[PDB]
């Protein structure tokens, strides 16, 4: 559990906001792209796994399981690429809810920027520096070096 | 354009 | 110790890598952009602000330091602006070093990737993870727990 | 193209 992630995918004004998500700690990446193809992917997930150990990733949908671009990336980082079935129904309500606090947050700062992709940037900054107490950034890096040592 | 990312 | 980092720009292929280094770690985070602006350096501290707890950061010259974007972007997340002189003659050989190590990846894995997008981010992740035992990905990550705690 | 990032 300390390298599993799940990715994660809404829509804001017309366009597509990748997440991914820190199972254990709630700590989030995000990017902006005009859609979601296998190639913006793949790329999103190549700069993750190059940040933290990324152990094995829980695919967002079936198209990005399937895609062998996304496979080859999950290959060449050294990631266990798997499905994001929610075994546990816990999960779906996670995400939704997560998705709902990452729009609200958007809104809340969405006047400061021209561009989303700053808007979703400065989301991000707020959701990782929350505390809830101790952060996601705290709880990523406290997870990860335990299991380090 | 008064803005974070755009201070004009 | 735990929250300084310094940016670096270097060129290739007429496009502009941008680096942020951890000073204590050695791990770093980069990305391609077509030219160093204010604007594209203060997005590129905005997403490494929300990303690790960046207390300062040393700019890489005086036009990134002087640039009131950059600065505005350092103030919303929280971050100190510094000048990157190089009171330790050390880390003017430092920095040299990773640049040349990191063109050196590069050249390295750049058959592999038709964008030097792809090229960059994979030459962060073996940057990040190589074992010199630990990596720079496991200094950080001990580091910042340890202050933490 | 045979690249990681653009198999064709
Ligand atoms: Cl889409
Ligand atoms: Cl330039």
């Amino acid at each position: 559990s300390p390298g599993i992630w799940q990715l994660d995918c809404t829509h804001l004004e017309g366009k597509v906001i990748l997440v991914a998500v820190h199972v254990a700690s709630g700590y989030i990446e995000a990017e902006v792209i005009p859609a979601e193809t296998g190639q913006e992917t793949a790329y999103f997930l190549l700069k993750l796994a190059g940040r933290w150990p990324v152990k094995t990733v829980h695919t967002d949908n079936g198209s990005n399981f399937t895609s062998t671009t996304v496979k080859a990336a999950c290959w060449w980082a050294g990631i266990k690429q798997e499905d994001g079935i929610p075994y546990n129904p816990q999960s779906q309500g996670v995400i939704e809810s997560m998705n709902k606090e990452l729009k609200k947050i958007i809104g809340q700062v969405r006047d400061q920027a021209e561009h989303l992709k700053t808007a979703v940037q400065m989301a991000v900054f707020i959701h990782n520096h929350k505390r809830k107490g101790y952060s996601a950034g705290e709880r990523i890096v406290d997870i990860i070096a335990t299991d380090i040592q | 354009a008064t803005k974070i990312d755009n201070l004009d």
